[PDB]
């Protein structure tokens, strides 16, 4: 018994040598000559409004002008970011909605939360009326993230250390990812879409192969719980946010951390992370009230996105990266550009 | 989904008949509705309009004042009033649906039509033949103008083009001059800039044969074109 | 012909003058500190708050403006506004009043509402309600006086341009005479209500068993009670002016104290503005940053 | 029971040492190079004018 | 300038923010209350009599107002990831019972550091608690067959089921660090018909009066 504790610790130093074995340079000395990006000046071109309660999640559509938000009032608003119109209104029927989706092809948004079910929902319906598809219940933990990896089939990470891959038609998980200690928090897919990351509360990140069915890769380094994930465009790199104030830019290939962002100032946690088009802002929602933009090469503080009375708790960047959105705590989601 | 539709019949000139429209199989209630006639062996021409909540109505002309349209969610029922009827308002009319949103598909689903027998600024478009020979597996085009360009500023140029199957109701092709109505073989496309559209079909084949029609969204009223009919 | 100058009133004089000043010093700040705290956060833009931004717009127009001149003519008689401009002195002062002691009437119906019957109050102050009400107050305010306009020639006896005494007596005492019941049946009788309200509260919950409210409303009573009942009592019993002693000063002085201490109460112990103030001190370092 | 799942982990930790070794300098390199071949495309890095923008102002 | 059919989509648009509104009021006459408190506290016969795979909602109806309680026992997950949903409720109703000294490893020591954890919460700051104690029945001979000193040696002066409770009650109530913020109403059950119900409405009332007496400045 205590022998194979023996060989795992053997085996966490052998990893710990060979990652620091291939630490041949710091990311921060080659890009350090790259000339620095100045100043992030942006306005809050529109101002989605008519949540009753906090945003916990937002997605947008792959035609980046559709955007689906989710409150704690019970309500999936898909909002037309060009106009600011309410495109629909679900109602949910457990108003403990933590995660929201919006399907590739665009005909189907998910949410779950509490409940630890996901729901689909079935926009491109013949009566006119929004209906849900499909719960996909068999979670014992509530539902932190949901990513449509296609119309038939979806990835779900919950609060019981475990993530899942759902068939929508049959309604049942066909692959089940085990191997985090504790809660998982976030997820997003590869651009690829065959990989996706997942991180825990165990302050740990895993790349699952979805196919195959168990993890790749563990990524550690943080001090406290993740909150948030995203893939760096390439899907060769992917960022998380923690709560000990600190964003991590790590590598798949290299496997080990790759830079960190935090500053004295910054002491709370990170709500939610993404990246622009080309890799090189990282825009990271904190608990301070106000968004904070990242030259991720570089690691300078770019930007501030200073405009939300309460704590931002998620954003996300369009397909084509002309705007930025993000939603708070106090039900406002204001669109940056 | 469906629309029956009655209350159509004999009236002499001057008299009045109420024009009902019942719905089922989907949310009325969020959904705008239209009132179309076609003339006993003439094209279409739209008669009435009342958004959801009937917060909008709008009348062509034609019955400006003289035609009133009415909506009763609880129900599920279009109500269409009509006083002093004449001999131009002998034709069918058709209930026809509309949703308004961002990507939606108005004027997806017509009525079965109620035929009515009367006892003895506008945007023109036109459509170049009235009636074309074609033959089944070959690939036909029809053009259609419109007086000025239906290209609005946002970009929607609001082209919709419509089949009348011999004895059926008009059903939706395309909208927007270039989207695919759900269901559609897919043999259709749309095409074409303002004042200048077209309609391809590839591979025709059996149930193409019909009447197609033209019709404008871009402003009120909603001009029809003439039909261009493929026969045998 | 316009002076108030008297051997008898002389030792009186220094006194309403140094009360005049304070009475500017402090209604100035509060009330500029009560806009400036709801401006700063919209958290405080509540709808009822709106009527508390109404009474205090209305004592900041009588602390900035109309005020000075009282002490000026309390102090030596040069009086440097024109005829022409007491009209409009005496118009803006009445009605600075009648706003204050509507916008009173106002707010403890509102708290009587709140504290009684929660699920009533947004039927009568929603976002039309609300206006409404607001600006109706104004209009009473102008047109209680309106029909009054060419009779604000200075009275000696109070020692500022105002409403003459002896002459459109009638109309002026009835349209003073229905602030005074006005006032006092509204303030005395919400406040008292909801101070059964807390304490049928607090019994029902003492059953099922093994202050700051009842000060406050006597302290709201107290105020308007001897900011007001002295001056309108006063003139409603006094038709022809034969005061004794003068009081008809020291009578319209006690008027003042209304707008000295309507921040206070309505602006200074409500908690959401102290709680403004207090994050505004603690976060002043990066709150001078803040917009 | 806990033999297990310390089973569980020492495969799992012996299945990941077994992935081909590449120097963290090259990781950066192609980032560096994904960042400058899209710098151009990146609507919030370079903010595109007004005419093109379909944020513009209310 | 809006096209013939964007003007529609406004018009939908106003429609769909009319009804939110409508959803909001709604939402907002409603009461909601947090239901906390081991599972052999008898919460389950609590929530059971006063109804008259997660989180489990309730819903009940007395003297016209409308409570939402929110059973969120079966989340055996981490807390601190979803405490603060329920940042808004109005209430956290809160069971423990009485004869807690049964399964020793003390679980009324157990029952302290969870009120502790919750009475303190920084997201529970204003949010009142409404503290029940139960097995009052069984509680009363339990008591006689040893004293309090076996859970706090210092115990009740005369061990007395009166003085017993109380003690266990004064105990419970001092690990509320904001006295101001906060008044934890606390009953005993005693596995009474109907009483529970009454009690969680007058806690309730006047904890709604004490807020709107907090929004328009009396208090």
């Amino acid at each position: 018994l205590d022998q194979l504790r023996q060989e795992a610790e053997q085996l966490k130093n052998q990893i710990r040598d060979a990652r620091k074995a291939c630490a041949d340079a710091t990311l921060s000395q080659i890009t350090n000559n790259i000339d620095p990006v100045g100043r992030i000046q942006m306005r809050t071109r529109r101002t989605l409004r008519g949540h009753l309660a906090k945003i916990y999640a937002m997605h947008w559509g792959t035609d980046s002008r559709l955007l689906v938000s989710a409150s704690q009032d019970g309500k999936l608003i898909i909002w037309d970011s060009y106009t600011t119109n309410k495109v629909h209104a679900i109602p949910l029927r457990s108003s403990w909605v933590m995660t929201c989706a919006y399907a590739p092809s665009g005909n189907y948004v998910a949410c779950g939360g509490l409940d630890n079910i996901c729901s689909i929902y079935n926009l491109k319906t013949r009566e006119g009326n929004v209906r849900v598809s499909r719960e996909l219940a068999g979670h014992t933990g509530y539902l932190s993230c949901c990513r449509f990896l296609d119309d038939n089939q979806i990835v779900t990470s919950s609060g019981d250390t475990t993530c899942a891959l759902w068939d929508i038609e049959t309604g049942q998980q066909t692959t089940t990812f085990t191997g985090h200690t504790g809660d998982v928090m976030s997820l997003s897919l590869a651009p690829d879409t065959r990989l996706f990351v997942s991180g825990a509360c165990d302050a740990s990140a895993k790349l699952w192969d979805v196919r195959e069915g168990m993890c790749r890769q563990t990524f550690t380094g943080h001090e406290s719980d993740i909150n948030a994930i995203c893939f760096f465009p390439n899907g060769n790199a992917f960022a998380t946010g923690s709560d000990d104030a600190t964003c991590r830019l790590f590598d798949l290939r290299a496997d080990q951390e790759l830079m960190t962002y935090s500053h004295d100032n910054i002491i709370c946690g990170i709500t939610s992370v993404s990246f622009s088009k080309s890799g090189r802002l990282l825009l990271a929602g904190y608990d301070d009230f106000n968004c904070n933009v990242w030259d991720a090469l570089k690691a300078d503080r770019a930007g501030v996105l200073a405009g939300h009375d309460n704590r931002v708790s998620c954003l996300g960047v369009t397909d084509d990266g002309m705007a930025v959105a993000t939603g708070s705590w106090d039900s406002f989601l204001k669109i940056w550009n | 989904v469906q629309l029956v539709e009655s209350g159509g019949g004999l009236v002499q000139p001057g008299g009045s008949r109420k024009l009902s429209c019942s719905a089922s199989g989907f949310a009325f209630s969020s959904f705008g509705m239209h009132w179309v006639r076609q003339a006993p062996e003439k094209g279409l021409e739209w008669v009435a309009y009342i958004s959801s909540g009937s917060g909008t109505i709008y009348y062509a002309d034609t019955v400006k004042g003289r035609f009133t349209i009415s909506r009763d969610d609880p129900k599920n029922t279009l109500f269409l009033q009509m006083t002093s009827l004449r001999s131009e308002d002998t034709a069918m009319y058709y209930c026809v649906r509309s949703i308004y949103y961002y990507g939606s598909s108005p004027f997806d689903f017509w009525g079965q039509g109620t035929t009515l027998t009367v006892s003895s600024s506008d945007i023109v478009m036109t459509q170049a033949t009235s009636s074309v020979p074609v033959t089944p597996g070959e690939s036909v085009s029809i053009s259609c103008r419109s007086s000025k360009s239906l290209l609005h500023s946002n970009g929607n140029t609001y082209l919709y083009w419509f089949l009348q199957r011999p004895g059926q109701s008009p059903q939706l092709l395309i909208y927007r001059m270039s989207n695919l109505a759900s269901g559609v073989p897919d043999r259709f496309s749309g095409s074409g800039s303002g004042t200048a559209f077209t309609l391809t079909i590839s591979r025709l084949e059996a149930e193409d044969v019909g009447v197609y029609y033209c019709m404008q969204h871009l402003e009120y009223p909603l001009t029809f074109g003439a039909g261009t009919k493929l026969e045998l | 012909n316009f002076s108030c100058y008297h051997e008898s009133v002389l030792g009186y004089r220094y006194v309403a003058v140094s009360w005049g000043v304070v009475v500017a010093v402090t209604g100035t700040v509060g009330n500029v500190l009560t806009l400036l705290a709801l401006a700063i956060q919209p958290k405080l833009r509540t709808r009822f708050n709106l009527l508390i931004a109404n009474l205090t717009l209305a004592d900041l127009l009588y602390c900035t403006l109309l005020q000075p001149f009282s002490v000026d003519t309390y102090l030596h008689l040069h009086w440097r506004t024109g005829a022409t401009f007491c009209r409009v002195f005496g118009l803006l002062l009445f009605a600075s009043n009648s706003v204050s002691i509507l916008t009173l009437c106002l707010i403890a119906l509102g708290r009587y509402l709140l504290i009684a019957h929660p699920k009533l109050f947004p039927q009568v102050f929603s976002a039309k309600g609300i206006v409404l009400a607001l600006v109706s107050t104004w209009v009473v305010g102008v047109a209680s006086f309106a029909p009054l306009w060419p009779i604000y020639i200075l009275v000696p006896v109070v020692c500022t341009c105002s409403f003459d005494r002896i002459r459109g007596r009638p109309y002026t005492t009835i349209l003073m005479g229905i602030y005074f019941v006005l006032g006092l049946s509204s303030v005395g009788i919400f406040y008292c209500l909801i101070h059964r309200q807390v304490k049928r509260a607090a019994q029902a919950l003492d059953q099922y068993k093994l202050g700051k409210v009842t000060r406050m409303c006597f302290a709201v009573f107290l105020c308007f009670a001897l900011s007001y009942i002295p001056f309108l009592l006063l003139n409603i019993l006094d038709a022809r002016v034969q005061a004794p002693r003068v009081v008809h000063m020291l009578a319209a002085n006690l008027t003042w104290l209304n707008g000295c201490i309507n921040p206070v109460l309505y602006a200074a112990m409500n908690r959401q503005f102290r709680q403004a103030y207090g994050s505004i001190l603690k976060r002043g370092p990066r709150s001078f940053h803040r917009l | 029971a806990s033999i297990a799942q310390a089973r569980k982990l020492v495969e799992q930790l012996k299945m990941e040492a077994n992935i081909d070794r590449i120097k963290v300098s090259k990781a950066a390199a192609d980032l560096m190079a994904y960042c400058e071949a899209h710098a151009k495309e990146d609507p919030l890095l370079t903010p595109v004018p007004a005419s093109e923008n379909p944020f513009r102002e209310k | 300038t809006l096209s013939a059919e964007d003007k529609a989509a406004v018009e939908r648009s106003k429609m769909i923010d009319r009804n939110l509104r409508e959803d909001g009021e709604k939402a907002a006459r409603e009461v909601k209350l947090l239901l906390l408190g081991a599972g052999e506290s008898g919460k389950n016969t609590i929530v059971k009599q006063m109804k008259i795979t997660g989180i489990v909602e309730t819903h009940f109806t007395f003297k016209d107002l409308h409570f939402k309680m929110f059973d969120v026992g079966a989340q055996r997950s981490e807390r601190k990831k979803w405490i603060h949903c329920f940042e808004g409720v109005t209430a956290i109703i809160f069971c423990v019972a009485l004869s807690d000294y049964d399964l020793v490893l003390n679980r009324m020591h157990a029952s302290m550091k969870l009120f502790d954890s919750i009475c303190n919460n920084k997201w529970f700051t204003d949010t009142s608690i409404i503290l029940f104690l139960n097995k009052k029945d069984l509680f009363e001979e339990k008591i006689k067959k040893s004293p309090l000193t076996i859970c706090y040696p210092e115990y009740a002066g005369s061990n007395t089921y009166e003085e017993a409770a109380a003690y266990i009650q004064c105990q419970f109530e001092d690990l509320n660090k904001r006295k101001d913020t906060k008044e934890i109403y606390t009953h005993f059950t005693c596995s009474t018909d109907t009483k529970n119900v009454q009690f969680v409405f007058d806690a309730v009332t006047d904890v709604i009066i004490k807020n709107n007496l907090k929004d328009c400045g009396l208090f």
